[PDB]
């Protein structure tokens, strides 16, 4: 699970 | 609201340490070039997204292949549903 | 330049025998077009070529995915050169 910003 | 983002190296541009991330789908898409230019600190970048094209039947062969064609050769796709 | 044009049958569409035609390029596209329908018989065709497309800073996520999404994805492709052509 990656999350930009 | 997420929507999932892969950024894929193509044409000897550097590969990422993180191809993937989810980001909120109502941010302009400035917001995504930058964030690749944060990353790969180079000049030049092009992004673009594929894409399909149908031509206007009065427009000439020549015409097509110099915008969509190599080698003395175009691939013309064709459909009857879609 | 006289152009070989193959064509690509997508989303289920029939074979062609003969799946190549060569072509002057001073000819309208519609030649191409008529080919086909001369082959096929079908009332329905759509016919298209894939190109590559920057769109615009100021557009909206969602409204990109919804043109150019799958699956709740998008991908974009990015270059620091080109080749030429």
């Amino acid at each position: 699970i990656p999350d930009m910003e | 609201q997420k929507i999932v983002v892969h950024l894929r190296a193509t044409g000897g541009a550097p590969i990422l340490k993180q191809s993937k991330f989810k980001v909120s789908g109502s941010d302009k898409f400035a917001n995504v070039i930058d964030f690749l230019r944060r990353q790969l600190h180079s000049d030049s970048l092009f992004v673009y997204v594929n894409s399909a094209f149908s031509p206007n039947p009065d427009e000439s062969v020549i015409d097509l292949y110099n915008n969509f064609g190599f080698d003395g050769k175009l691939v013309v796709n064709y459909a009857c549903s879609m």
